[PDB]
RNA sequence: GGAUGCGAUCAUACCAGCACUAACGCACCGGAUCCCAUCAGAACUCCGAAGUUAAGCGUGCUUGGGCGAGAGUAGUACUAGGAUGGGUGACCCCCUGGGAAGUCCUCGUGUUGCAUCCCU
RNA sequence: AGCUCAACGAGAACAGAAAUCUCGUGUGGAACAGAAGGGUAAAAGCUCGUUUGAUUCUGAUUUCCAGUACGAAUACGAACC
RNA sequence: CAAAGGGUGUUGGUCGAUUAAGACAGCAGC
RNA sequence: UCAGGAUAGCUGGAGCUCGCGUGCGAGUUCUAUCGGGUAAAGCCAAUGAUUAGAGGCCUCGGGGCCUCGACCUAUUCUCAAACUUUAAAUAGGUAGGACGGCGCGGCUGCUUUGUUGAGCCGCGCCACGGAAUCAAGAGCUCCAAGUGGGCCA
């Protein structure tokens, strides 16, 4: 299950990163791969860099 | 309470002769009821085999007949006349019924007299459609049956 | 004696394969009385 | 003879009670669960102290009787034959099997034991406040008869009732308590009104 | 067969609900079934004819045939790496009309009119539903604040109702 | 000695009530299920029931179709409205049942706008009759729903069945239960059946009492005498009624549930009275 | 506002006790020639309309039982995922989530379709 | 088609714990060939009436499962009852 | 690998009792 | 038949049919809806097991009017893989359009009292793609190897 969800998030390699819109559908997917990822709210500086 | 529809009456009279064995005795016993009641009696069969009583299952061991109407009254006074118009207080059931037994009456056979008292309107519990229960106040009680016997035949109830 | 170990992994190598769904499905096994009338209705269709 | 208790200390199998499927089970060692003055009224013994289990383990019926006898003897001497009521709160309903090679190893019934949980009361004693010290000491001796770790807790309830001592006096002062031997019945505001007595009819529930 | 009968392990699945035995209400026999409808298979334990195998109990299928007393139902069944389309006939006592698609028909009409109302004004829109999104900011009026703190421990309370 | 209570809490907890109509003793759901259950490959094809019910003083006839919300009445006919056609007495006998069935048949055909194509039986001779199909339309079909009565030979319900058949309705049936059918001969006696249709059996009994028990005749047929109906004139009366049928076919007295406040107030009064006692 | 016939939902509709009902009904009820029916005209069947609302049916009531709903039990029991977490072990805390059930307490005691008729 | 069972309560010559008969209560506490489970009350139980669908002709489906056979079962069609 | 059970070893904590109206130890004649 | 073989699965090779984001695909979630009887719970609910007193003490037996036990009523301790009213978490099924919808006509030997239904057909009109995320793409066929002793958490 975790393997499939990480693929749907396009996180196929350690330390890969992606943006993700917030909605109940996506948040519940993320909840099921909690120990394999870390995430948060990126500020303008982070998005630019 | 004094409505005409509350008048007590004899619903039926049942005469039971439990000879306790098949054969000629049962045939003779049945003939006694037929002439005494004017209708063919029914032959009852033992429910379970009992060696102590000497009866086998599904064997005719008794005969009874049901009588209604005037002949029930005519045949009921004769039984009470033999009984001297006296009954024990325990002979009346809680459901407004009473019975007695004679042992003198082919031969001589002892009979079992049981009387069912009912008021008009008991059909509600006997009909097939909208079968219901008779109201509690309208049912014949133990006290009502005793009073009926004390006014219908001016009999006596011996507590003993 | 028996075990289902590794069998789900084998099934998912190329599966789970859903059957191909076509617009029209086979009429085999349907009520012959209904089917026979339908054939006559198409015969006289114009 | 009987195996050491360590062999069946841990709860490893599903409950295996005596039934039409398990036959030839020996009787439990413990057969009496109430000792002392068990006919005393609810108002006689306010104090109550429990021997509470602190582990999840099997307790053999043999150990339960030994604890009851040990607790009973000390309490009788220390306080008297009519100054306490001891109740065993655990019943052994689980049957232990023994396999007397490994072909067809399903064992025959050996004995019985009780499947105790964490925080479950093992023994209870009710008496007067003056004998609280003796009651606790009696349970201390019984602790050495059990395999696991237990704890002595002084109950805040009136004897074996389910009411707190403060609530029991509150209800009794209001005339809402109907003694029922060792139990106590609380009168509410339900049921046929004619069933109540002049001084035992209430408009609101006991809250 | 081969170690298990047709109704093996159906002690609970095929038993009637508590205090719901005896006569079957006649609304069951007044249902109308058409080709293409979705039905949920729920075995009634009192009717022993036309009853589906225990596997199909609790499954939803599509109606592909209608007979005098039964409906043909298509049910998906996973066998190893494939899904099979199992076609079974079941007496109508064991089938309930499913509400799995109850929102589709009413949703299409609303989408059609919304697009029509938007086409006349030359405003391209989308009728797609969306999952719950993040809430916007707002102000909450101040009120009395109740302070919550951890409770001191008491052993006597480590039991339902206390010791 | 003291007897254990039979109806305890446990008894009521596990008790399952039967259907309201069943415990009221009015509906046989085994028969009802087999009467209304339509083939699923017929979809929304109503299955009409010819419902005939007899009360102590009236006959009720209805054409009924089943639905989820309840039964729908297509047409109804009551024997109590036969006086509008001429029949004043014997509204529950065999002849009245025939008239009630005939009236329903003409009314339903009138409602379906097919009464001209099917005129029914024009020669009522007591023989078994079944309306032959017309050219461009089949006859209306209905099923007899007798209810909880005993389907005995000569039963009034089959008298109403004959009237419906003579009215032009297709009702599956056999002649084994019409009045006049013989168990041994296994044949239908038309003369006896025709006798019952026109109340001949009622007329025969009226004449029997006159010759033997005139006093009983006055009481047993008081309403017949009160309206100048004789035994020999009943056949002509019914034949006239049949022709007429084909020619043209809030104050509250019950207590109201007490409100919560009223019920509570009365409870307090009883509570205080009980406490003040003793 | 109700009754009756057929119903739907199948206890908020059941069970027990007590009380009450205008009109039309529904009943009880009268009889046993005919159809039919039995040991038995009790039932079933047929014919009838003298009597009675006594019962049934209907309605109301009960600090009634049951049933239904809420609150509470309780973020408790249990549980998915996590840890080179604690502990000798038995077991357990914490982290990311889901989350019951008796007792006790309060309230409720049917709703409704078609047709006919009464209140009119 | 009609009927209602187990059990209990209160009654009746011989008759009693237990023969037969009467009334009342009775959600199945009975019965349904056999193991167990499920199911069933104007019935699937009990008693009577009439009977042979325990029939003829294919095919389809389910269970087993390789989606083979056999056994068993189910839903139709065309006949005769 | 280690247990039940123990320590006036030592370090924290919880409840209770006593004490400038004189406690505790020793000393003195309660 | 049990140290084997065949069979299906897993695997390779050969391709073929298409597709380029408008994908109709997914070991994921969301929305709606359906099934369940494990964990827990329950006995103060059926069935079974089981501790103690209390009241009533009518009626039955026991012994010596007394008296113990049976009985009845309301309570009470403790239980169940082959008990259960209730009842999770996790997991299971279905659905979320172009294979949609509407309008007007037509066909039938099936169906209806009934051009009443049922399914199908023709014509016309409408249909911003009808949850999220992803889609190193999707489908189809042929021939064949190895394997059919497993082990660990
Ligand atoms: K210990
Ligand atoms: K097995
Ligand atoms: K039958
Ligand atoms: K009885
Ligand atoms: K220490
Ligand atoms: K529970
Ligand atoms: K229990
Ligand atoms: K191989
Ligand atoms: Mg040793
Ligand atoms: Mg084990
Ligand atoms: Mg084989
Ligand atoms: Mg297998
Ligand atoms: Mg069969
Ligand atoms: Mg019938
Ligand atoms: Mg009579
Ligand atoms: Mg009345
Ligand atoms: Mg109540
Ligand atoms: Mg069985
Ligand atoms: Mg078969
Ligand atoms: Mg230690
Ligand atoms: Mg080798
Ligand atoms: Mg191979
Ligand atoms: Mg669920
Ligand atoms: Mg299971
Ligand atoms: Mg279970
Ligand atoms: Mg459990
Ligand atoms: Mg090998
Ligand atoms: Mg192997």
């Amino acid at each position: 299950q975790t393997k499939k969800i990480l693929q749907l998030l396009r996180l196929r390699q350690i330390f890969n990163g992606v943006f993700l819109k917030v909605n109940k559908a996506t948040v519940n997917m993320l909840h099921r791969v909690e120990p394999y990822v870390t995430y948060g709210y990126p500020n303008l500086k982070s998005i630019k860099e | 309470l004094s409505n005409p529809m509350r008048d007590i009456k004899v619903q039926k009279l049942v005469l039971n002769i439990s000879v306790g064995e098949s054969g000629d005795r049962l045939t003779r016993a049945a003939k006694v009821l037929e002439q005494l009641s004017g209708q063919s009696p029914v032959f009852s069969k033992a429910r379970y085999t009992v060696r102590s009583f000497g009866i086998r299952r599904n064997e005719k061991i008794a005969c009874y007949v049901t009588v209604r109407g005037e002949k029930a009254m005519q045949l009921l006074e004769s039984g009470l006349k033999v009984k001297e118009y006296e009954l024990l207080r325990r002979n009346f059931s809680e459901t407004g019924c009473f019975g007695f037994g004679i042992q003198e009456h082919t031969g001589i056979y002892g009979m079992d007299f049981y009387v069912v008292l009912e008021r008009p309107g008991y059909r509600v519990a006997r009909r097939r459609r909208c079968k219901s229960r008779v109201g509690i106040q309208h049912r014949v009680t133990k006290e009502d049956s005793m009073k009926w016997f004390q006014v219908k035949y001016e009999g006596v109830i011996l507590n003993k | 004696n028996h075990t289902a170990h590794n069998q789900s992994y084998k099934a998912h190598r190329n599966g789970i394969k859903k059957p191909k769904s076509h617009r029209h499905s086979s009429t085999k096994g349907m009520d012959p009385k209904f089917l026979r009338n339908q054939r006559y209705a198409r015969k006289h269709n114009k | 003879g009987r195996r050491p208790a360590r062999c069946y200390r841990q709860i490893k199998n599903k409950p295996y009670p005596k039934s039409r499927f398990c036959r030839g089970v020996p009787d439990p060692k413990i057969r009496i669960y109430d000792v002392g003055m068990k006919k005393k009224g609810v108002d006689e013994f306010p104090f109550c102290v429990h021997l509470v289990s602190w582990e999840k383990e099997n307790v053999s019926s043999e150990a339960l009787e030994a604890a009851r006898i040990a607790c009973n003897k000390y309490m009788t001497k220390s306080a008297g034959k009519d100054a306490f009521h001891l109740r065993v709160r655990v019943h052994p309903f689980h049957v232990l099997r023994i396999n007397k090679g490994m072909r067809g190893a399903f064992g025959k019934p050996q004995g019985v034991c009780a499947r105790v949980a964490i925080g479950q009361v093992l023994l209870s004693v009710r008496c007067k406040d003056g004998n609280a010290n003796h009651a606790q000491e009696a349970l201390r001796r019984a602790k050495f008869k059990f395999p696991g770790r237990q704890k002595i807790i002084v109950s805040r309830k009136w004897g074996f009732t389910k009411f707190s001592r403060t609530d029991y006096l509150k209800y009794k002062s209001e005339n809402r308590i109907v003694p029922d031997g060792v139990n106590a019945k609380l009168l509410g505001c339900h049921g046929r009104l004619a069933a109540r007595q002049p001084g035992r009819a209430f408009l609101e529930a006991a809250n | 067969p081969a170690g298990h009968g047709l109704r093996s392990r159906t002690r609970d699945s095929f038993s009637r609900a508590f205090r719901k035995k005896g006569t079957i209400a006649l609304s069951t026999y007044l249902r109308i079934f058409k080709i293409g409808d979705y039905v949920d298979i729920k075995v009634n334990g009192a009717i022993h004819k036309g009853m589906p195998h225990k596997f199909y109990h609790g499954r939803t299928g599509r109606v592909w045939n209608v007979t005098k007393r039964a409906v043909g139902v298509e049910v998906n069944k996973q066998v190893r790496n494939k899904i099979l389309r199992k076609r079974i006939h079941v007496r109508i006592e064991h089938v309930q009309q499913s509400r799995c698609t109850e929102e589709v028909r009413e949703r299409i009409k609303k989408n059609d009119q919304l697009k029509a109302d938007a086409k006349a004004r030359g405003e391209v829109i989308s009728t797609k539903r969306q999952p719950l999104g993040p809430k916007p900011g707002f102000m909450v009026e101040g009120a009395t604040l109740e302070t919550v703190t951890p409770i001191p421990y008491d052993v006597v309370n480590d039991l339902k109702g206390g010791y | 000695a003291f007897i254990k209570v039979q109806k305890t809490r446990a008894y009521f907890k596990r008790f399952q009530v039967k259907f309201k109509r069943r415990r009221e003793g009015k509906t046989d759901y085994r028969a009802r299920n087999r009467l209304i259950n339509q083939d699923k490959n017929k979809y929304n094809t109503p299955k009409y029931r010819f419902v005939v019910r007899f009360t102590n003083k009236d006959i009720i006839a209805q054409i009924v179709s089943a639905s989820i919300a309840g039964d729908m009445i297509l047409a109804s006919a009551y024997a109590n409205e036969l006086p509008h056609y001429g029949l004043e007495v014997g509204l529950t006998n065999y002849a009245a049942a025939y008239c009630t069935g005939l009236l329903l048949a003409r009314r339903v055909l009138k409602k379906l706008e097919m009464d001209e194509e099917y005129e029914g039986n024009l020669e009522v001779n007591g023989e078994d009759y079944s309306v032959e199909p017309a050219e461009s339309r089949r006859p209306f079909r209905a099923l007899l729903d007798v209810g909880l009565l005993r389907t005995t030979t000569g039963n009034r319900v089959f008298g109403a069945l004959k009237g419906a058949l003579d009215g032009g309705l297709d009702i599956p049936h056999s002649e084994k239960r019409f009045a006049g059918f013989s168990k041994d001969s296994k044949q239908l006696d038309a003369d006896v059946h025709r006798k019952y249709i026109y109340g001949g059996h009622v007329a025969t009994y009226m004449q029997t009492l006159i010759e033997d028990e005139p006093e009983k005749y006055q009481t047993h047929f008081s309403q017949y005498i009160k309206k100048g109906f004789e035994a020999d004139g009943l056949e002509e009366m019914y034949k006239k009624v049949h022709a007429a049928i084909r020619a043209d076919p809030h104050k509250r007295y019950n207590l109201k549930k007490l409100t919560y406040e009223e019920r509570k107030a009365k409870l307090i009064e009883r509570l205080n009275a009980l406490n003040s006692a003793a």
